[PDB]
């Protein structure tokens, strides 16, 4: 009713916030690497 | 409970194919730029002899 | 009239759901607009529990949160499972007996806590509207009605004569007329003739 429900949104959305920064940190390491590539 | 905790199955496998794709387009974008540098070296190394050669050819001309 | 009539009907509305949408809100204190799982609270019967239940099993039994909490002369049976099978398991226990509580206004058409604390809001200050809206127009009867009716007479008499003017007989920029009057008040009467302009 209380505690199963919002714990497991809240869960879901630190996994989907944490996938979300992890994938930033990828594009930001692509576009480092092509940086370094071009210069 | 059930059904939340298949949503959050669900969302975490969604999580873990959105982290493969942000990797496939990191190494798909690497590749892609390490092929245009080595094209345009390639092409301007290319001019840089050619123009030599060119110049070299009509200074011994004259 | 418009804003006390509201104020009395939406009192009346405030109240009829007072307390078991609060106790259904208390209740969803995990799933409110979680995006995993509906709500269908139905504010129903006595305990016809095991019949919805029934319902409630040909939904997840491991998912389903549905029970009665409190405020038993609406048992306050809310079920939350998901979206399309808490939609399946809305009909099947709409067949089994069961309404989601759908009011009118906001309070049917917000979320839960929100419609609960309008709710909160107009029943603490209808009281005081409708008391302030009763002395105002209390007031404004007793400060008006006598310009009314000064209003209705004259009004009714300039009727009266617009409607007396109909019934008569022209004589092509002319005019002519019959009627009867009493032999006694023919001296009252004969006053008022030669009251008129001409005489006539």
């Amino acid at each position: 009713l209380i505690k199963s429900l919002a714990e497991k949104e809240k869960q879901l959305l630190e996994r989907l916030e944490a996938a979300k920064k992890e994938a930033e940190e990828r594009v930001k390491r692509a576009e480092a690497e092509a940086k370094a590539l071009l210069e | 409970s059930k059904l939340e905790a298949i949503l959050s199955q669900e969302v975490e496998a969604e999580i873990q194919a959105l982290l493969q794709e942000a990797e496939a387009k990191a190494e798909a974008v690497k590749r892609e730029a390490e092929e245009k540098a080595k094209a345009l070296l390639q092409a301007r190394e290319r001019a840089l002899e050619a123009q030599y050669r060119a110049a070299l050819r009509r200074a011994e001309s004259a | 009239t418009r804003q006390k009539q509201e104020l009395e009907e939406e009192l009346a509305l405030a109240q009829a759901y007072l307390e078991p949408l609060e106790r259904l809100a208390a209740l969803a204190h995990g799933l409110d607009k979680s995006p995993f799982l509906r709500v269908i609270p139905f504010l129903l019967t006595e305990k016809e529990l095991p019949l919805v239940e029934e319902a409630l099993r040909k939904a997840l039994e491991d998912r389903y949160l549905l029970a009665h909490e409190a405020y038993a002369g609406g048992v306050a049976a809310l079920v939350v499972v998901h979206r399309k099978e808490v939609d399946q398991a809305k009909a099947a226990l709409s067949r089994a007996g069961v309404a989601e509580l759908r009011l009118p206004g906001a309070l049917g058409e917000l979320p839960l806590s929100e419609a609960a604390r309008r709710l909160k809001e107009r029943a603490e200050a209808a009281p005081r509207e409708l008391s302030e809206v009763r002395q105002h127009l209390a007031k404004l009867a007793r400060e008006s009605a006598s310009t009314l009716q000064s209003l209705w007479t004259r009004a009714q008499d300039e009727v009266a004569r617009l409607k007396a003017l109909e019934e008569l007989a022209s004589g092509r920029f002319g005019f002519a007329l019959l009627g009867y009057v009493p032999v006694k008040a023919k001296p009252k009467v004969e006053e008022a003739l030669a009251r008129h302009k001409e005489s006539v």
